């Protein structure tokens, strides 16, 4: 029960950016928590980043402004930030540090969990299978999502990634032949977006099963490093102890990665690509992999994190390292957005690793796998046709190129374009798929076995 | 073409000629000032007073625990007094005990009008407070006023910014 | 109460014997008492960011420790005044020092204490009344345009014990006395607020009202809203400063705070000369513009550290007026110069840099700056509604929108007014790219537009489709040579030119294009789109007949209509008012319809 | 417009260099087509169809030479410059890291 | 565990401070709009707020009551309840010379209270238009324009006192349009000022629209101004 | 004044590149000047760029070759580089260190001014409202020069930017239908360039109003970043204390930037682009912004900071950061020079920020602004037509396109081509404008209102 009084120090060595360095500390514990009382009485908290001898470096979440080097009192908790968690956290809004913002009380500690995460034994991990029917043809048709997957949405600044994520949340469900709890971690989100999501959950009547963690763009930038760990810790309680199915939305891992960069620079760490810490891979893996099913439980965690891509690229370290950890992506593009297409999802650079197993006879439709592959290849070819047309002109194309060009134009208009308040089923999506495939003569559909064509193609 | 480039050269040289003459006049004044200072140095009753100040002034600039005062040998009896009367004051203005010695082996050149130079213990830090050094140090800063005082103010200057 | 200077590396000064000093406290460095702010604490030594040139500062110079953080004085006497980067009035310096240069170490009150202000209380308070933060207990008549509300500062409350009767009071007197629990507070008209702290509001509201800009493009195609944030990352010569000046001169905002952070010195003089000569009628009376504007000058050749103080002073001033129920539209014409200051200081600090030498926390500073914009419900019992908009320029090197500042800015701001250097070279002003720009407030304003206009929205959509279609064609036309174009495509290409040359560009230094009332923009757009639809119909209904109306036929037949459409800009809204302009545009529509009937 | 607008990378260098080689090969093959048509055209002097084929071929060749390749070369030069700029900022940080390590080592002595 | 609650958007202490003010504000508004406590229906509707005011309470005692939950401490709900009264106060005060019947005041209260968003409603816009007219005239020279605005504004105030602002009565609607147009009209353009005023007077159905609205001394100046203009 | 004797040190701690580090210094002053003597009697000077405790870092102007560690003798002047200035500096030739090289005496000061200068109070700065007649149609018409404007000429190695600057020095007058004091900073140039200008100034018969500062290619690279400040400091004396109108020309500013880059590398400062210091902009502003009129005084400073563009790259940091600070640029190029066009001024990428105030009723002629804007439109379109015709051939052009080629060809030979001694008035330039604009029918002159065309177009 740690019934041992805590030591409080005024032995501040110095303060450098977001970091406070203390000396003369008795047996510093790594990743311990320190409560700081500023000379004016303001309380703030921080977590130890490293210890050495009698010195410790504390990462202050709310910020270091106003801290002096003589009077600030630093109380060492003696433990690791184990956060209070409760099943009744749903229907609540918390700030980035897990404190009430909704005029409710402090969450009552039904239990405590170490936010660092408790690794799950791969031997007991259960492979996900059941498909989530998101309502979005670009996802349910081609890049389907299994329950327990990890499929982030890439986007650049200005794109409607908040609308797609909101659409998935309210349209989420299973392929039918009861619903998800939402754990919503906002990291560096502006107020206009914050009310967009909050209002959407209220208007659809979802708040009974929604827990928000709001770290806004105008809130402290160090705090958001823990926010996603608090969000997933609650998800793990609800999914693995309370047998709920939880959908976890992380509004931006890029502002999270930047927050890590701010700390990494502050402690004069050796960076890797573009100034980010060499351990970014691990810091992301320890959050992304908190997903999936485990033997003996009925609940699950599905993650759909969002990442803003600097400079509209996908080789930036942030999306690059994420791609190596997560199981595909959605990739929201800009060329489709500029053409007033919604959802503006580009099917070519986007994949879903679990798609090959979460579909097919017994889960969706016999032809699901064949329709997806053929449409993808046709789209890829259509794009190569446009690349030629841009040089040789529309008068220099052959009959097959025109069929691929007509397919491409109709594909985006009839298949990808949907609208934010219309959901289509996986079976309706495939029926549309066939309407687009039937543009081609059967001889050109080289990626669909003849048996499938004879059953579906002439319909 | 040839006439106007030749007249330009001639006018440019005439400008340089009068400018050089003006600088000669400034030099004559400074050389007279040097001789006037020498005449003052020859007066024990005023030169000893200068030395009293000049030694103490250098001591305040170094603020070292050990001082070596170097002078021309001819004036040593007065530098000795200047040091003796300077230490009680130093220990009051700075609240620091200073060991001030006079160098009896190294002397300033005999052609120095007067004054002292003071070295710290290791001779790495020195202050030069002789009469020639002071004359140039001040004259170079007062020159803007000398220019006006001798030749008149510039009628075209209206602002002092 | 003093420290001592230990070392100087430029804008950064290191001081010792300051064990009790806190971060972001003000200090006075040197015998001239230069203003600085503590950045780091290392034992009993402090790292000081100094907002004045440190030349001549010696080791051992005193450093005065001031408990108050960097703060701005807020009260009457701001409007019409120009301040430096740390809220020292330039008109008071020049009137007191008689110099033309700004001396270093000048300690001048931000707001004059000699002026006898005309003060009227709210007449609703009595002794014993309970007053809370944001309450207004009187108004000062600064001028005929802005009524200056005297508010109880945030984080202050209590019972009223005395309220000054109406009369003439200066800023050193006591207007309100209030007590809480024994402790009594005496307030004048001037409150102090740290510039780095966000002034609290009751609720941040969605922005649902246009920010009127005296431009055709930057309004019809890419609207900005009251409380919104936008960026203009133009290259040198793109005319982004002129866009900022145009918005300041001719908008529907109540107060403009113009921040010249790293700007050329001539630009601030330009404003001070020109603005007093502008008019804005209030209630039938002609009044000058300066009475509703204020500006901060921290020019490019001024202390680089002061560029951070200038930005925060500007937005803090903007919030102050926001709290009084006014719509503020401040603009800092640089952003990159602020981030540049952060880079130079970070270098002197020997910090580990991030992307392209900029501090890792660059994004943190920009995010917290821009989020102070927005339409809000104010604190205070009187239930005020205000806004702060931020229109911030960015200066990407080479015009390449890839630097950390442009990239981070685009991830924060909701309206992107991208400028194209290749349009500025053609004097196609404003040099708006119109292909990469966007505004995320289109949906927010759709309700407004339907209420007042209706016709505007489908015209906006058709105009974008025409411009985008022209770009899609231009890509291939460069290679084909206009040989394979259909007649329906040639119409698009030439109408798109009509839009580009006559609608998207305007000369802001003319009596007719200096301000473009919205009714004129949508009026002349309706005619241009109406031509498009009628010309496209003319060929669509005849292409399969026994005579196809090609562009060359309509071009020669209707050449007078094409000239009239191009002339629609030359309407001089000040000499010829709304009634003549609308009637004129109606005549052009009739002329087109009659010419088409004779053509088809 | 002026550049293909591919974000600077070593991958972009490989793609742009392959794209440039392709454009140059197409330019040379089309130039040979034009020369063959021009010789046949002069030998004949189905005559106007050769004049039309030559005008179309030469126009495409001119575009490759005046529009597409210059644009690839500007893009490639842009990429090369920006990559060296990224190399420099890495050099700076590594140099400062080495100096900070040296300072730590001196303090330890 | 309360290091940084940031309740809604304010520090807890600032939130509760705002609650204390709003309670006092409503009490002040009720005493200002209804000095005699005649509006029994509305005072009862605020009884749960006024019970904490009009009594010898200290500021700290009300602040404690908020923190302890002994008073209506829901600031967002309390703000809505305050606004539907603030707009009623300015409605009555902006027409000071012409008092409303108590039945009309209570009717206007309910009409605004039941509105989904009073701030953005037509009630607020009409009040803003009225205050633009009545605020200008607080300090103005006795010019032709200002004498015409004085006469026309008093009529607008009279009609509002009779009908209120919930019904789109043609009388107040025309008066708003003409009043705002005349006020906007440039001060030197007297020919339009006289045209608009004279056209108004002989467009109203009344033989003498100002009879009983403004005093005889203002009627003498009002008519003399027109007489002088038409004299040459 | 400073009456206390200055101290002399033999306490050099060490030498690292161009920086000599002293210890045991009494109360070091930041940005103070140190005079040092080498063991062989050589005298050199430098400035303290950093102080810390008893240490000071001195950057030596002449260089650090031959600097000793035990015998080096240094003395601290006790102030910043304040330099002697007098009215009679006009007609003198100085080196980059401020010393005379014309065999005349040293400067007999009227005062001592801080080389760093002070920023001019923006409230007393008066916006320029007078035009200078350069006599060059390419400038006076389409990119006018105001008195108090900052207008560099962007050039490239081998182009006649020295001849244009020399021409401007002789035929720069007023459009009020005047003797400018010229301060010429010749830095980073060869002997022939400095002799060219020196000879031209004498050839013009104006040498008595010209002050030269020379710092040649074979002179120290550190003095090259004070030479501009020496020129401007004198200009400030002449303009703001003696009410003399001054024209300040700074030769290839790129040698300033390169000298600065060397210093930046030596001091290990944070780079921005192409290795230049991240504060390059701020340093340039210190140089450039020393210009303009001041209210209440009858003087002015006009700058022409000509610079060479490395590899004709208009986006190189030097022209880029200059373009952000100065009121536009003249810009010459090789496409005009390679055709023996003089002056080779390309108007298209050029601008004058103060030009809009400078033109028009009360300044030149009321049609000035209209003629300029239409000439820009017609010139740019002609360039666009050439880009088209290069591919499609002359046969693909219509009469609307050939007119722009006729304009473009006549424009460059009639408007831009003049000759080194062709001095045109601003009124003649506009008349030429109309002669070229009248190539097109009224309907194509879309930048000019009919209220102007009806008066001027008929002629
Ligand atoms: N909207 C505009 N209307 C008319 N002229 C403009 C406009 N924008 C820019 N210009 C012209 O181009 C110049 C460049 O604009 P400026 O704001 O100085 O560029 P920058 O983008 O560097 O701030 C202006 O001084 C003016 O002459
Ligand atoms: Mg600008």
């Amino acid at each position: 029960y740690l019934s041992q009084p805590r030591l409080t120090y005024k032995t501040v060595s110095g303060v450098n950016g977001p970091l406070v360095i203390l000396d003369h500390v008795k047996f510093p514990r790594y990743a311990e928590i320190v409560h700081l009382t500023l000379p004016d009485g303001t309380k703030r908290s921080g977590q130890v980043l490293e210890v050495s001898g009698s010195k410790a470096v504390v990462q202050v979440f709310e910020g270091t402004s106003g801290i002096d080097a003589k009077k600030t009192s630093c109380e060492f908790t003696g433990d690791i930030l184990r956060t209070p968690v409760s099943e009744d956290m749903l229907g609540r809004v918390f700030n980035g540090s897990g404190k009430p913002i909704d005029r409710g009380p402090v969450v009552l500690a039904e239990d405590f969990l170490d936010i660092m995460g408790q690794p799950i034994n791969p031997q007991c991990r259960i492979y996900p299978e059941e498909m989530i029917q998101t309502g979005i043809s670009a996802i349910d048709g081609m890049n389907s999502i299994a329950r327990g997957q990890k499929i982030p949405i890439f986007s650049a600044a200005g794109l409607p990634h908040n609308e797609i994520a909101a659409q998935i949340c309210r349209q989420a469900g299973l392929v039918k032949k009861e619903n998800f709890a939402i754990v919503f971690a906002a990291m560096g989100v502006n107020m206009e977006t914050a009310r967009f999501f909050k209002s959407d959950f209220e208007e659809n009547g979802s708040m009974d099963n929604v827990c928000l963690f709001l770290n806004l763009a105008n809130d402290p930038t160090i705090e958001r490093i823990i926010t996603p760990r608090l969000a997933l810790t609650t998800a793990e309680f609800l999914a693995y102890q309370c047998e709920k199915h939880v959908l976890v939305i992380l509004t931006d891992m890029s502002s999270y990665a930047e927050a890590l960069r701010e700390v990494s620079a502050a402690r004069e760490e050796v960076p890797g690509r573009r100034g980010f810490p060499g351990y970014m891979y691990t810091d992301l893996a320890t959050i992304y992999e908190r997903a999936g099913r485990v033997e003996g439980r009925n609940g699950s965690i599905t993650q759909i994190p969002i990442l803003t891509m600097p400079n509209d690229d996908i080789t930036h370290p942030i999306p690059d390292l994420t791609g190596y950890i997560t199981e595909g992506q959605i990739y929201v593009d800009r060329q489709l957005h500029n053409r007033q297409i919604y959802p503006p999802i580009n099917v070519l650079p986007s994949l879903s690793r679990l798609m090959k197993s979460a579909i097919g006879e017994g889960m969706t439709r016999k032809d699901h796998a064949d329709v997806s592959n053929q449409l993808y290849a046709c789209y890829a070819i259509g794009k190569d046709v446009q690349a030629m047309k841009a040089v040789v002109g529309e008068e220099a194309l052959t009959s097959d190129d025109l069929l691929y060009l007509e397919f491409l134009q109709k594909f985006e208009k009839n298949f990808i374009t949907q609208g934010p308040y219309e959901n289509r089923t996986v079976y309706e999506t495939l029926d549309i798929g066939w309407q687009l495939l039937r543009i081609f003569p059967k001889e050109m559909l080289k990626r669909i076995p003849q048996s499938t064509l004879s059953e579906f193609y002439p319909r | 073409q040839q006439k106007k480039i030749q007249m330009s050269n001639l006018m440019n040289q005439a400008r340089l000629k009068v400018l050089r003459a003006r600088d000669d006049l400034i030099t004559d004044l400074l050389n007279e000032a040097k001789q006037r200072l020498s005449k003052v140095v020859k007066d024990t009753t005023r030169y000893q007073v200068l030395l009293d100040g000049l030694v103490l002034q250098g001591l305040y600039q170094l603020l070292e625990p050990r001082m070596i005062v170097r002078c021309r040998k001819q004036d040593f009896p007065l530098v000795k007094a200047a040091v003796q009367k300077a230490i009680p004051m130093y220990k009051i203005a700075t609240k620091k005990d200073v060991d001030v010695q006079i160098d009896l082996e190294a002397y300033l050149p005999e052609d120095i009008a007067g004054g002292v130079e003071i070295y710290n213990g290791d001779r790495k830090i020195k202050v030069s407070n002789t009469l020639e050094s002071r004359l140039d140090l001040i004259a170079q800063q007062m020159m803007p006023e000398v220019r006006g005082a001798l030749f008149g103010a510039n009628a075209n200057r209206k602002f002092l910014d | 109460t003093f420290g001592y200077v230990h070392g100087v590396s430029g804008p950064v000064v290191t001081a010792c014997d300051m064990a009790g000093a806190a971060m972001y406290e003000l200090v006075r460095v040197g015998h001239s008492e230069l203003v600085g702010e503590i950045i780091r604490l290392e034992g009993d030594m402090a790292t000081i960011q100094v907002y004045e040139e440190t030349s001549g500062v010696s080791v051992g110079d005193p450093v005065l420790r001031t408990g108050k953080p960097l703060s701005v004085e807020l009260g009457p006497g701001i409007m019409g005044a120009i301040f430096d980067g740390i809220q020292r009035p330039l008109s008071d310096i020049s009137s007191q020092t008689q110099s033309i240069y700004i001396p270093r170490g000048v300690n001048v009150s931000a707001l004059s204490r000699d002026i006898k202000w005309e003060f009227i209380p709210s007449k609703n308070l009595r002794v014993g009344s309970h007053i809370t933060g944001g309450d207004i207990y009187g108004i000062v008549n600064e001028n005929s345009l802005i009524k200056h509300k005297i508010m109880l500062p945030p984080r202050s409350r209590g019972s009223v014990t005395y309220i000054a009767p109406p009369g003439n009071y200066d800023a050193s007197d006591v207007v309100l006395e209030l007590e809480f629990e024994g402790v009594k507070e005496k307030l004048s008209m001037v409150q102090v607020w740290p510039v780095r702290q966000v002034r609290p509001v009751t609720e941040k509201l969605p922005a649902n009202h246009p920010l009127l800009t005296g431009q055709r493009v930057l309004d019809a195609l890419f609207p900005c809203v009251q409380g919104g944030t936008t960026a203009i990352p133009g290259a040198f010569g793109c005319g982004k400063t002129v866009i900022s000046q145009s918005l300041s001169k001719y908008s529907n905002s109540d107060v403009i705070i113009y921040v010249g952070c790293g700007e050329r010195g001539n630009e601030m003089s330009e404003v001070l000369r020109d603005f007093p000569e502008l008019t804005m009628e209030v209630d039938g009376k002609v009044e000058s513009i300066m009475k509703r504007t204020a500006l901060v000058a921290n020019t490019s050749n001024m202390p680089v550290a002061a560029r951070e103080a200038s930005i925060y002073t500007g937005i803090t001033l903007s919030e102050y007026f926001r709290d009084m129920g006014y719509h503020v539209s401040m603009m800092a014409d640089s952003t990159s110069r602020w981030a540049e200051a952060l880079r130079e200081i970070s270098g002197r600090l020997a910090e580990m840099p991030a992307d392209s030498g900029y501090p890792a926390y660059l994004g943190a500073r920009l995010a917290s700056f821009y989020e102070r914009a927005g339409r809000v419900k104010c604190l205070g019992n009187p239930e005020r509604e205000g806004s702060v908009s931020i229109v911030g320029a960015v200066s990407p090197p080479g015009g390449d929108f890839s630097d950390p500042v442009t990239s981070a800015t685009l991830g924060i701001v909701q309206v992107f007014w991208g400028l194209d250097k290749k349009l500025a070279q053609r004097k196609h002003f404003p040099s708006v790219n119109w292909l990469i720009s966007y505004s995320k407030y289109m949906r927010a304003l759709d309700e407004y537009y339907d209420k007042h206009f209706t016709e505007f929205v489908p015209l906006r959509t058709k105009a974008k489709e025409i411009l985008q279609e022209e770009e899609d064609l231009a890509e291939i036309v460069q290679l084909v040579g206009k040989a394979s174009l259909a007649e329906t495509d040639k119409i698009t290409l030439e109408v798109a030119k009509l839009i580009k040359d006559d609608f998207l560009q305007q000369n802001g230094y003319t009596p007719y294009d200096r301000f473009c009332p919205f009714y004129k923009t949508v009026g002349m757009l309706s005619n241009m789109i109406s031509f498009y639809d009628m010309a496209r119909r003319a060929v669509e209904t005849t292409a399969q007949s026994d005579n196809k109306i090609t562009w060359s036929i309509i071009r020669e037949h209707m050449g007078e209509i094409l000239y009239k459409l191009s002339s629609m800009k030359f309407k001089d809204p000040v000499k010829d008012g709304e009634a003549k302009i609308k009637a004129d545009y109606a005549q052009l529509l009739e002329d087109m319809q009659n010419a088409f009937r004779s053509l088809e | 417009k002026d550049r293909i607008e591919i974000f600077p990378s070593r991958m972009a260098q490989t793609i742009m260099k392959a794209r440039l080689k392709g454009a140059q090969t197409g330019r040379n093959l089309l130039k040979k087509k034009s020369d063959a048509l021009t010789l046949r055209f002069r030998q004949i002097l189905s005559f106007v169809t050769l004049d039309e084929a030559i005008k179309i071929t030469n126009r495409r060749v001119n575009a490759i030479e005046h529009v597409i390749i210059p644009r690839i070369e500007r893009t490639l030069a842009y990429i090369i410059t920006e990559l060296d700029e990224r190399e420099r900022e890495e050099f700076y940080r590594l140099k400062k890291i080495q100096e900070k390590k040296k300072i730590i080592k001196e303090k330890s002595e | 565990i309360k290091v940084g609650i940031k309740m809604g958007g304010l520090t807890s202490e600032q939130y509760h401070s705002q609650v204390v003010g709003k309670i006092g504000y409503i009490a002040r508004c009720m005493q200002t709009i209804d000095p005699e406590n005649n509006l029994k229906k509305i005072r009862e509707d605020y009884q749960d707020v006024l019970i904490w005011a009009e009594k010898n309470y200290r500021f700290e005692e009300i602040l404690e009551a908020s923190k302890s939950g002994k008073c209506p401490n829901d600031l967002d709900a309390l703000s809505r309840r305050s606004l539907i009264l603030q707009e009623l106060l300015r409605l009555v005060s902006s027409i000071s010379p012409f008092k409303m019947k108590l039945d009309l005041i209570e009717s206007q209260y309910e009409k605004m209270k039941q509105h989904v968003n009073l701030w953005k409603s037509d009630y607020h816009v009409k009040l803003n238009q009225l205050n633009q007219l009545t605020d200008y005239l607080k300090n103005a020279a006795p010019t032709p324009k200002n004498n015409f605005l004085r006469a026309m504004t008093s009529v607008l105030q009279m009609q509002i006192a009779q009908y209120g602002i919930t019904e789109d009565n043609e009388g107040i609607n025309q008066l708003f349009k003409l009043g705002l147009h005349l006020l906007a009209m440039a001060n030197e353009k007297i020919d339009e000022q006289y045209h608009l005023f004279k056209g108004y007077v002989k467009d109203q159905p009344e033989e003498s629209p100002f009879e009983g609205i403004l005093p005889a001394e203002d009627q003498k100046i009002l008519v003399k101004t027109m007489i002088d203009y038409a004299m040459p």
